DNA sequence: TCAAAAGTTGCGAAGCAAC
């Protein structure tokens, strides 16, 4: 076979011999079938020459009945020039071979018998021929190789991927948050060495049509094609087809000695005929081409493996979704392609981009950023019109040719189109090729088919169609169609009749569209204008679509799949914002946003951000310079970054589904420092854009001042613009000259040189270096930290806990796999060292590599969910080889060796599970479900549906969401972690491996001297935690399936899905629905647990007993306690009886049932973990003085009697009331001991004592860092928790303990309580039991009035038809909150007469506000509130500063000089 | 423009006050003045919350919201054919039938027969085993049926005869 | 940060030195 064909190759085919060897004959075998048509071709270049000479000739060679109609006679002439060009390189390669054979007598050395074909650069020589003194190429192998180069030349750039931030930083050595701008853009044209050689190598191997022997070294089955590929690229670069750019990296930073290189390939002209049918060669030399376009009955095949993950196969359920998606037919919209080509490529760039580019009036850093925007549009435009040329040649009518695309699973289970520019990715092609179609009756404007038509138009024109009813949408849409969009429609109508555009087409659209500019907004104008001129509106056919976008699909999916524990009323309200409604059948998002709540998850997080930020600012009241630094940072944000909610809403960027919002980024485990740089990059980018406006304004008028050029649009006068400029200069100087430093838990300011000075120079203004670093330090400490606290409050604390355990479990397992994999290749290589045949430089064979990979199957490296498979650690690293694969003949470019080996997971575990099971499963379920919608384009979290069936396909979208919510990512992970720990051994790991996994399992203080026993014990604890979480999630999903629910997550039409429950939860408060859900949760716990096992007046409806006051006299001495403490009970209980304290006790079922009858909030302490232990604790209601006990005893009754009395002293002292001097000292002493409690060392204490301290310190700091509660209430709660920790841990810290500081702390806190209870009278001696090991275990309930900012910010975004839906008034209120509301005192408001000067102005303004409304100016509810609040702010300011109204007076007199009665008269000639 | 100059002259005044509250309020004795301002904002914040939840209805009507609250409150304590008839009366499109009045239309459709059965039980003419709460949920159910068909569906029928949007 | 990876030459025939 192999020896039979081309048997003249130099070398001996024998495996082991002392002579020279030809390793090509052993590395590659001969496939039994046919893969390439050039295997038997003596001259492949000339054989295909007669194949591409005529249409008839091309028929026989390809063995097809008919050829592509695009392969006509016009492109025949083009291919002759290109292939003749491909004949000149073959001579260049031959010339280069001769030079190598003579340089340094390398070829002469072969005469003696040197093994020159086994060198790093000599792998190319393995296929050379013998001709005597000299050598020559094998013609068949050489001529076939250049065919792969020609095909690679045409379509290389169409398949290259996009470089990510990490890789760009990796090849640069500097983080992408600090590198200078502009060098990132250079990736657009150039590609690195490995990208170019690897892509070309694959084509050469495929064209040869040979398989790989599994028993051959990896240095020959993978190096021979690479050596050939490097030769072709070197030939091309000297032939001017490829240009090589060498970048010296020492200029930007001297320490970077690296010298990277970029390769760029020359591009053909746009009108070149080769663009019509560029894949003639590929479909001629192959049998199953991969580069193709499918027309008619052609169907793409189904992929067998994931994207860039050969070790993972596609599940049969996954393969079913691939078949359905690839069967959907697309069509080209003829009326839209005419509009694009008539406008022109240059006009498109100006309209979509930043207009015409000129370096004279553009900032240096701003100009280079716009290059990426222009590059993407130009490439997408060229690609779209190259496809149209091929389609137009297939039929007379272009709009009747189906087009099929290809999909494939990615590494996270998401379907992805194959190709860089496709309808799924490029937004330009999305408006030309669509799968949707519809037929509507628009003869009447009051029909039901006209409402669907208006829904598509309104959504495409940037209208929140999912937050208003179907009637408000029509009212708002009609205003646009007759207002600003009127001039644009008139031009569109003219185009639809004569096909021409005005000379100012670009300018007109910019004025009309405004900030609503998008590629889809141009389609809406075309469809509406096409409808007006239509003569028959009863059978209108349009491809317009409506997108069923999800509402915050990221956080919502993670909150519903990775949350455990009892249900909470706060969770119920928060989950309502995502589209889950409990006890409200047939409810939609439109009704919820109009009548219930208009705040979303993004807005809720921002509201909590300012609540915590105000608390932090108040703590530094004694440090004025610190406060001024906070204001400077916030003031700079307002000028340039009014909003922080970023995202993929840009119109000149490809859609990849990557989430960049701060809320979802923080959930995905991103570091605090990383997001600080991202926020700074947005502010600096906004500053540069303002500089371009200064230069642009200077050209128009060379006399305007700097202040008027920058802040002209927001200045009421010339003096107002000076204040804004002066304020901006001071803000930027302070931030870049002073930084905050963290000292022992308190911040401090230090000087770090000089910041920006008083010189603008807008042409060359930039911020970098020390100034840029100082900017991020202020941002991290003053804005990022409060953001984390606010995010956790909304998404729930339990969700954060579930994410931390998931990251640790996946990180530990990844390091072990990586270290073990590296420990077996070294053993195998050392084993081969005693084999004379083996030579250093090669690698293990394919069979050997698989055996090592298959040896880790017992470690469970893959996670199975029943329908999806995940491989987190899989990557194509290169450090495992540390060798050189191959190189050029002249030793110019060296290609390293890359192997597919496991790597460290890092923080990728959290986004893998959420995306893979949350959103990835929904789309897979939607495609394969019964009666799945047809002719739709689902991208990642949305879908495009035709106007005919908007209300039916949207209902099934919500059904898939419900189905995907029944999964359990934690349970799947735990099933792999448990198996991993069964067959693991930490005593055989490398010393560096133990350090890597010690950073996750252990703490900071325990990291040092970490014994291998401590590492094993710590890793076992994480497995236990994962078991409980998977149990809690499973039970919660069972309870929710038994109640009626309405799901409206992924919808904008108003067609929800009902889960057909059986328990009615309607007509109940959200606080009431939690109790019912908790009742079913507890019944499930006891049902499983039992399976494994196989005095006072009594209430009537429940078996609880009520023990009121004046009924505890007998029980005073029943406990027979010593008389020293017996007298205390008489005094303590006497005070309690004066306040009418009542006692209620019973079994857990009885005490919980009684609360539901009387509407009583319960705070019983028990969870799944506590259920196994079997401990239940009651609670105390401080508002009505009621004590609740669960399964009480005589011992615990006495403890609660003194617990309630002690807490009264703590509460009264913090409320400002006078306290006894004996009790005052005790609380004061306890406060002092509290300040030392959070600054202790625990690394030398018992492991169990660490948990007691860690849990106590978590809740203590949480109370002090709360800004929405009364300070008196928060302070009392923190001290009460301090007392509980000391008494609870006394029993076990009084023995087997050393003289540790923490152990000593327990004794001091215990002694302080003794004096407080006993007062000035004699107390029991030290070390004696207080009340038979008295403990504090019952929670305390307290409430207080909310703050002013809490109620003002709640109704800011209220909007409704009957309440008022003025969008502009909503924005005005938002800016009012920042200036005034956010700076009010956090204390709750009071009611005093408040006589004075300012109050007179406020009182007078209130009366004048009412008179205006009753004297001709009727206002709605929304407009009345804004007018009332704004006027109050202007009234108090004018009362303090008499000159504040000087400017407003000037504008008033001018208005009064042009006002007439007829201005307010609608019909001036009325009767 | 004059309107854009007026709003800019307003935020300038607000920004002047913002630079006053951000300073040392206690030292510059503006603490009492700001407290008066916060009272006005608090009072106006609660008033706008009362108007909301008072129109928490798809139709945004005072009466419609009140009826829903009473209907739900009765179902907590208590622990078809006629509806289709009233829908045809308000959906008539003949043009000449609607010109004869509504008394004639009701008689033709025999709407009075389902109505007579319910009233007889309430008065006591016909004995029945239904409790009070079952009958109250019946009378209040038919009242909402008339309002939905006549105050909401009838205007859509009239506007549907025009080929435009007046 | 949710994703493919990734310096360039001289001597000498592997791998360190130099930048």
């Amino acid at each position: 076979g192999i020896d039979a064909v081309y048997p003249s190759l130099v070398g001996t085919a024998d495996s082991k011999a002392e002579g020279i060897k030809n390793y090509f004959k052993l590395s590659f075998t001969l496939p039994e079938e046919q893969k390439s048509r050039t295997v038997g071709s003596e001259a492949p270049l000339k054989d295909v020459a007669q194949a591409l000479s005529s249409r008839a000739r091309y028929e026989l060679f390809t063995e097809k009945e008919t050829a592509n109609p695009a392969f006509n006679g016009e492109v025949i002439k083009r291919y002759k020039e290109l292939m003749e060009h491909g004949e000149g390189i073959a001579d260049i390669l031959r010339s280069r071979l001769a030079k190598f054979l003579n340089t340094k007598d390398v070829g002469k050395r072969f005469a003696q018998g040197t093994e020159a074909n086994r060198w790093v650069g000599g792998k190319l020589l393995n296929i050379v021929e013998q001709d005597g003194d000299t050598f020559k190429y094998n013609e068949q192998l050489l001529q076939t190789a250049v065919l792969a180069g020609l095909q690679w030349r045409l379509t290389a750039t169409s398949n290259t991927a996009i470089k990510d931030a990490k890789d760009v930083a990796a090849i640069t050595g500097i983080d992408q948050a600090l590198l200078p701008e502009g060098l990132v853009e250079q990736f657009d044209t150039g590609m690195t060495l490995t990208e170019a050689v690897s892509s070309l190598a694959q084509k050469i191997e495929s064209y040869w049509g040979l398989s790989r022997n599994p028993n051959a070294p990896l240095g020959y089955t993978k190096g021979i094609p690479t050596a050939m590929a490097a030769e072709i690229l070197a030939a091309f670069v000297e032939s001017t087809d490829v240009v090589e750019n060498i970048v010296d990296m020492s200029e930007i930073d001297p320490d970077n000695k690296k010298t990277i290189g970029l390769y760029t390939i020359t591009e053909l002209d746009s009108f070149d005929p080769i663009n019509s049918f560029p894949t003639a060669i590929e479909e001629a030399v192959l049998v199953n081409p991969t580069e193709k376009m499918f027309f008619g009955d052609d169907i793409p095949p189904v992929a067998n493996t994931q994207l860039r993950n050969p070790a993972v196969r596609n599940t049969p359920e996954q393969k079913a979704a691939l078949k359905a998606e690839q069967a959907t037919e697309f069509y080209v919209h003829t009326p839209m392609v005419q509009f694009y080509e008539t406008l022109g490529k240059d006009r498109i760039l100006e309209l979509m981009g930043a207009g015409t580019l000129n370096k004279e009036l553009l900032n240096d850093n701003h100009a280079k950023s716009l290059e990426g925007k222009n590059r993407s549009v130009e490439d997408s435009y060229n690609q779209l019109f190259s496809v149209i040329e091929q389609v137009r040649a297939q039929s007379e009518d272009i709009s009747t040719v189906p087009i099929h695309y290809a999909y494939n699973m990615t590494r996270v289970g998401r379907m992805q189109m194959l190709g860089k520019y496709n309808p799924q990715s490029a937004k330009l092609v999305r408006e030309a090729i669509l799968p949707t179609k519809a037929t509507l009756d628009l003869s009447n404007q009051n029909n039901e088919d006209f409402s669907a038509f208006q829904l598509g138009l309104a959504q495409a024109l940037d209208i929140k169609v999912h937050t208003m009813t179907r009637e408000v949408m029509s009212d708002e849409l009609t205003k646009l169609l007759e207002g600003n969009l009127k001039p644009a429609i008139d031009m569109m109508v003219e185009f639809n009749t004569t096909g021409s555009l005005p000379e100012n087409a670009v300018d007109v659209l910019n004025t009309a569209l405004g900030d609503r500019k998008s590629f889809v907004a141009l389609m809406a104008l075309m469809e509406y204008s096409r409808y007006l001129v239509a003569e028959d509106k009863s059978a209108f056919v349009t491809p317009l679509y409506v997108e069923a976008d999800g509402v915050t699909n990221g956080p919502i999916n993670a909150m519903m799949l990775m949350t455990g524990g009892l249900f909470t009323p706060d969770w119920i309200r928060n989950i309502a914002k995502g589209g889950l409604f409990i006890g409200s059948p047939n409810k939609t998002m439109n009704e919820h946003r109009s009548t219930a709540d208009n705040n979303d998850l993004y807005q809720a997080s921002t509201n909590a951000l300012m609540e915590s930020l105000g608390k932090l600012r108040s703590n530094y009241a004694s440090n004025m310079p610190i406060q001024s630094q906070i204001d400077s940072l916030l003031s700079l944000m307002d000028l340039f970054l009014p909003d922080i909610n970023l995202g993929e809403n840009g119109a000149l960027e490809l859609k990849r589904g990557i989430a960049k919002n701060p809320l979802t980024i923080t959930i995905y485990g991103s570091g605090a420092r990383g997001i600080a740089g991202k926020l700074v990059s947005s502010v600096t980018d906004a500053i540069y854009e303002r500089m371009s406006d200064v230069l642009k304004a200077r050209a128009k008028d060379p006399n305007i001042s700097a202040a008027m050029a920058m802040f002209g649009k927001q200045a009421a006068s010339e003096a107002h613009a000076e204040e804004l400029l002066a304020r901006f200069l001071k803000d930027m100087e302070t931030l870049t000259s002073t930084v905050p430093v963290k000292r022992k838990g308190v911040l401090e300011l230090q000087s770090t040189g000089t910041g920006a000075k008083g010189k603008i120079n807008p042409k060359t203004y930039t911020i970098k270096g020390e100034q840029l670093k100082a900017l991020q330090e202020n941002m991290l400490h003053f804005f990022v930290e409060p953001l984390r606290n606010g995010i956790t409050q909304t998404v729930g604390e339990s969700l954060v806990y579930s994410t931390e355990q998931l990251q640790k479990a996946t990180q530990i397992q990844s390091v072990v796999l990586e270290d073990m994999f590296k420990q077996r290749v070294q053993e195998k290589l050392a084993e081969k060292a005693k084999d004379p045949t083996w030579k250093k430089g090669d690698f293990l064979t394919q069979k050997e590599l698989n055996d090592i990979q298959a040896s880790l199957n017992n470690l469970a490296p893959m996670i199975e969910t029943g329908s999806q498979t995940f491989y987190i650690a899989g990557s194509e690293n290169a450090e495992v080889a540390n060798q050189v694969l191959a190189t050029n003949l002249d030793d110019r470019m060296r290609v390293p060796m890359s192997i597919y080996a496991p790597a460290q997971a890092g923080v990728a575990g959290i986004p893998f599970m959420t995306i893979g099971t949350g959103d990835g499963m929904m789309m897979q379920t939607l495609s394969t479900m019964k009666g799945a919608p047809k002719n739709t384009l689902k991208i990642f979290d949305g879908m495009n549906i035709g106007l005919n069936d908007i209300t039916d396909a949207s209902r099934k979208a919500n059904e898939a969401v419900y189905t995907s919510w029944q999964g359990n990512p934690i349970k799947n992970v735990y099933e792999s972690y448990a198996k991993f720990m069964k067959n693991v051994d930490f005593s055989k790991l490398s010393p560096e491996a133990l350090e890597a996994i010690g950073k996750s399992a252990l703490e900071y203080d325990q990291r040092e001297n970490a014994t291998v026993d401590d590492i094993a014990n710590a890793a076992s604890l994480i497995e236990r935690n994962l078991r409980n979480i998977a149990l809690g999630v499973d039970i919660r999903h069972k309870v929710l399936d038994k109640v009626n629910l309405s799901i409206d997550q992924m919808a904008a039409v108003g067609a929800p899905y009902q889960n057909n429950g059986k328990i009615d939860l309607s007509n109940m408060t959200p606080e009431q629905q939690a109790d019912e859900l908790n009742k079913l949760f507890r019944e499930e716990l006891e049902a499983r647990k039992q399976k494994v096992a196989k005095v006072g007046r009594e209430h009537k409806a429940s078996g609880v007993r009520i023990l009121s006051a004046t009924a505890i006299r007998n029980l005073a001495k029943i406990s027979n306690l010593p008389s020293t403490q017996a007298a205390t009970l008489a005094e303590i209980q006497k005070s309690l009886a004066a306040k009418d304290y009542k006692i209620i006790y019973g079994t857990p079922t009885q005490v919980a049932e009684y609360a539901r009858q009387k509407n009583v909030t319960e705070l019983t302490s028990q969870e799944m973990e506590e259920a196994q232990a079997g401990n239940i604790y009651g609670w105390t209601n401080f508002d009505d003085k009621t004590i609740y006990l669960v399964s009480p005893s005589m011992e615990t009754l006495i403890h609660e009697l003194v617990h309630a009395s002690t807490f009264e002293e703590v509460y009264s002292f913090y409320q400002g009331n006078e306290v006894s001097p004996t009790s005052k000292q005790a609380i004061e002493n306890l406060e002092g001991l509290m300040e030392q409690f959070r600054s202790l060392d625990i690394s030398k204490d018992s492991p169990e004592m660490r948990e007691a301290y860690a849990d106590a310190i978590a809740t203590i700091e949480g109370h002090l860092s709360n800004g929405f509660v009364d300070p008196a209430i928060s302070k009392a709660a923190a001290l009460n928790e301090f007392m509980a920790w000391g008494l609870a841990n006394r029993a076990l810290a009084a023995k087997q303990k050393r003289t540790s500081s923490l152990v000593q702390m327990v004794k001091d806190v215990y002694q302080a309580i003794k004096k407080l209870i006993w007062g000035r009278k004699q107390a029991p001696a030290l070390g004696e039991d207080m009340f038979s090991n008295l403990l504090f275990n019952s929670a305390i309930l307290m409430r207080s009035q909310p703050t002013t900012q809490a109620v003002a910010k709640d109704g800011t975004l209220f909007h409704s038809k009957a309440y008022g839906n003025n969008e502009r008034l909503s924005q005005l209120n938002q800016t009012f909150d920042k200036l005034v509301t956010d700076y009010l005192r956090t204390d709750p408001v009071t009611e005093v007469e408040r006589r004075g000067n300012v109050a007179n102005a406020l009182m007078s303004a209130t009366r004048l506000v009412r008179d205006v409304q009753s004297h001709g100016f009727n206002m709605t509810a929304q407009e009345q509130s804004v007018f009332q609040m704004v006027t109050a702010a202007l009234a108090t300011e004018a009362a303090i500063d008499p000159h504040a109204m000087a400017r407003a007076q000037e504008l008033y007199t001018h208005v009064m000089k042009h006002l007439t009665v007829e201005h307010f008269m609608a019909d001036p000639d009325s009767t | 423009d004059i309107d854009t100059l007026l709003t800019n002259a307003g935020t300038q005044v607000m920004e002047s006050l913002n630079r006053r509250m951000a300073g040392d309020q206690k030292a510059t004795n503006v603490q009492d003045s700001i407290d008066a301002l916060s009272e006005t904002i608090m009072a106006a914040a609660l008033k706008r919350e009362s108007f909301y939840d008072a129109v928490a209805t798809p139709t945004g009507n005072f009466i419609d919201r009140a009826n829903q609250y009473v209907t739900d409150s009765i179902e907590r304590l208590s622990e078809a054919h006629l509806a289709k008839l009233t829908a045809a009366i308000a959906s008539e499109k003949q043009g000449e039938i609607v010109a004869q009045g509504v008394m004639t239309a009701m008689n033709q459709g025999k709407v009075w027969q389902p109505f007579h059965d319910l009233v007889n039980d309430i008065v006591g003419r016909t004995k029945t085993n239904a409790n009070v709460y079952d009958l109250i949920k019946l009378v209040k159910s038919q009242i909402s049926q008339d309002r939905q068909q006549f105050r909401e569906h009838l205007p859509t029928v009239i506007a549907g005869k025009f080929s435009r949007k007046l």
